[PDB]
DNA sequence: TGGCCTGTCTTA
């Protein structure tokens, strides 16, 4: 795992904490710019090209049948196999939380244009949230989305302008979501007692593993690991969760896929005052510590760090500038 | 006594999502924004009043003027019938505040503009501010250490205030003046927003856009060709719906077709403004046009359609020199109020006609002025 | 390889 500094072009200001990267056919794209989209790029979606350790953001266009979704911070995203991306939730430039679901696909590639379609949701729609997970599980030749966790504003009855921005963890209900028709079913599980946000999520076959996270009520970053199995018979699905020992304690960690069936997670925040400098390896479930990479002193002495998974087993991370550039960016590679 | 949070009051019906506690003063401008290392990074410190409590303190501050104005209109001190308070709402960034890196600040403030009382079925004014634009009557509501173009932070900090003001738009305020309970109801008019902040809070594009007006849907080309017949069209609701249209692309149009459909509204509005004009800018826009007309009438540009840059420059120099000799006007390169005030005179037109050959065009320039 | 449409920086 080698660390590499990156320089950025004129629109470095667009990058902010909560951004996302999506990988389409080896090409990387960036979503969730700071501010509302400007005339220079009306969609807010960018080709994310790092050539010779230099990052260029190039405007991407949407198809005629697309939504123009707002930039979103901390939405739950996953990849769905045409190959497409699922966006649910997030914060808007106006600080509203979106409950909507957007679906991204490559509509046309000339020398890329995207199709962005919103899927309406009925039934037990999850309250709009950020900092939550969504993945796709496969059971008996059927595909279903699993959504869990996060935080949101207070409900309209208790919300008050003096604490207008105050947040609480969402109730820890598992949500099954059929993307074709847009339906949602909520499952209360006895093993999931507390709320959780900014956790890590790993989906394999009919299972989703939940790692780390932060629970607001206790203000604990629990060192538990949860396995979630989903069976899809012809009738109503069945979901069963089990607690597993050996769970790491980390919030806002980043996750990437090395080779096949091996995942590595690079640090997040282990305590409010402390940062998780170590890295973990998950084999599909067993967790082993890895040799910590050659962090520079700037990374070591920063209080805040943020990043995203690029797709190619490589992480794109960023650190805040000195008091006297706004951000300094690095790329950490694996495999 | 003079700070918000001292006198008791009531809202009927109680304000939606606003505490009824009346002993609240200075409160954190972040309004409970999460600050953990996981959440979005908060780079700002701000402090505010709860908008209602501040209205209460400002009215109690002006109690003496209200009673005396009631007297001055030949009305009784003890009347309590519904007073209507008009309130200019205002917002500006304050540039660099730093004491010595730039440290920018936003000030959200209000001004009590007028207070009328209802006697029978005549609305008689009991008070109106003599100096609306003074720093002195601009009551501060929130001060923050942030960039007016830092949209995420701005909405995060201002949105609770707007929520409170929305709440007050449909409620009556009961407040004790001079032993007698009096009842107030408010009309909020966000007229204090310069163009940049209007565009930012109403979901519109940046100032270079083709949609040049925040009152109408004209384009720069339309407004230039169509000189005068334009009407005020836009409203906050129309802008919230035009945003939703941009967002939903219901007729599956291309980005240029969609942009023409929503006439510039590409972001979601979050403040209702009353965009106006400054008398200064009327004078300045007119004077700029007259200056160009003067220099072009000296160069006689109709006869020289392919005139080069340097010929027009010498035209400008000619006009500058002659205006310095005749009107004592130091040519400047940035248009301002005093230049406009001295140039927009009939005598200045006579002076510039002294350099124009055709007197038929003297007729036209003088009538224009 | 441009006009040149857009956003940043400069000077009165
Ligand atoms: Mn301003
Ligand atoms: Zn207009």
């Amino acid at each position: 795992m080698s660390l590499q500094m990156v320089t950025v072009g004129h629109n470095i200001a667009l990058i902010q904490p909560g951004f996302s990267l999506m990988n389409f056919d080896g090409q990387v794209f960036f979503f969730g710019q700071k501010g509302w989209p400007k005339r220079s790029c009306p969609t807010g979606v960018f080709h994310f090209d790092i050539k010779q350790n230099h990052l260029k953001l190039k405007p991407a266009i949407f198809s005629k049948d697309s939504c123009y979704l707002p930039p979103l911070r901390y939405p739950a995203t996953c990849s769905y196999k045409k190959h497409q991306y699922i966006i649910h939730g997030g914060k808007t430039p106006n600080n509203e939380l979106s409950d909507k679901i957007y679906i991204m696909s490559v509509a046309c590639k000339n020398n890329v244009t995207f199709r962005c379609t919103e899927k309406d949701l009925v039934g037990d729609v999850p309250e709009p949230r950020y900092g939550h997970s969504i993945d796709v599980v496969y059971s008996r030749g059927k595909s279903m989305g699993v959504l869990f966790g996060g935080r949101s504003y207070m409900p309209s009855t208790q919300r008050t302008t003096e604490k207008w921005n105050s947040v609480a963890d969402c109730l820890p209900h598992v949500f099954l979501i059929d993307f074709e028709f847009g339906c949602a079913t909520s499952y209360i599980l006895p093993e999931l007692q507390d709320g959780l946000s900014f956790h890590v999520s790993i989906a394999r076959n009919d299972t989703v593993y939940i790692l780390g996270g932060h629970s607001l009520a206790s203000n604990i970053r629990p060192a538990n690991l949860y396995r979630i199995r989903v069976d899809l018979p012809l009738g109503t699905p069945a979901v069963n969760c089990t607690v597993l020992p050996g769970g790491i304690s980390v919030s806002s960690a980043i996750l990437t896929q090395t080779n096949n069936d091996e995942f590595v997670i690079v640090g997040g925040y282990q305590l409010e005052n402390q940062k998780r400098m170590v890295c973990s390896l998950v084999s599909l479930i067993e967790i082993s510590e890895m040799e910590t990479p050659d962090w520079t002193s700037d990374i070591k002495h920063s209080k805040i760090w943020f990043g995203s998974n690029m797709g190619n087993g490589t992480i794109f991370l960023g650190i805040p500038g000195d008091n006297k550039e706004a951000f300094y960016f690095y790329t950490l590679r694996c495999s | 006594v003079l700070l918000p949070g001292y006198h008791p009051f009531e809202w009927q019906p109680p304000l939606k999502n606003v505490s009824s506690r009346t002993d609240v003063g200075i409160i954190d401008g972040l309004s409970g924004l999460a600050s953990s290392v996981d959440e979005y990074p908060v780079d700002t410190i701000a402090k505010r009043f709860r908008y209602d409590s501040a209205l209460v303190s400002a009215l109690m501050d002006m109690e003496e003027d209200i009673l005396e104005g009631m007297r001055s209109q030949d009305l009784d001190d003890y009347l309590n019938g519904p007073f209507t308070v008009v309130v200019k709402e205002s917002c500006d960034g304050m540039g660099d505040v730093s004491e010595k890196v730039p440290e920018k600040a936003v000030r959200f403030s209000f001004t009590v503009m007028r207070i009328t009382i209802e006697h029978g079925s005549q609305n008689v004014k009991v008070f109106e501010e003599p100096k609306p634009n003074s720093e002195l009557c601009c009551k501060p509501l929130c001060l923050m250490l942030a960039d007016e173009s830092d949209h995420e932070t701005l909405t995060a900090i201002l949105s609770p205030l707007i929520a409170e003001r929305e709440a007050m738009k449909s409620s009556e305020l009961t407040l004790e003046m001079g032993g007698i309970p009096r009842t107030f109801k408010f009309i909020f008019r966000g007229t204090g927003y310069d163009e940049k902040l209007v565009r930012e809070v109403e979901g519109l594009e940046a100032s270079g856009s083709v949609y040049i007006c925040t009152l109408c849907d004209t384009t720069r080309l339309e407004a230039s060709q169509n000189l005068v017949f334009h009407s005020i069209t836009r409203s906050h609701a129309e802008n919230l719906q035009r945003y939703e249209v941009w967002r939903s692309n219901p007729y599956h149009e291309s980005v240029e077709e969609l942009r023409d459909r929503v006439k510039g509204v590409s972001a979601k509005p979050f403040i209702e403004t009353v965009p106006s004009i400054d008398a200064l800018h009327c004078d300045i826009g007119n004077a700029a046009e007259f200056y160009k007309i003067f220099q072009l009438e000296i160069g006689e540009v109709y006869k020289h359609p392919n005139a080069s840059k340097e010929e027009r420059k010498r035209w400008q120099a000619t006009l500058d020199k002659h205006l310095r000799k005749r009107m004592n006007l130091k040519p400047i390169m940035r248009m301002n109020g005093n230049f406009a005030r001295k140039l927009m005179t009939q005598e200045t037109v006579d002076a510039v006609c002294e350099l124009i050959p055709s007197e038929e065009r003297h007729e036209a320039l003088r009538e224009l002025m």
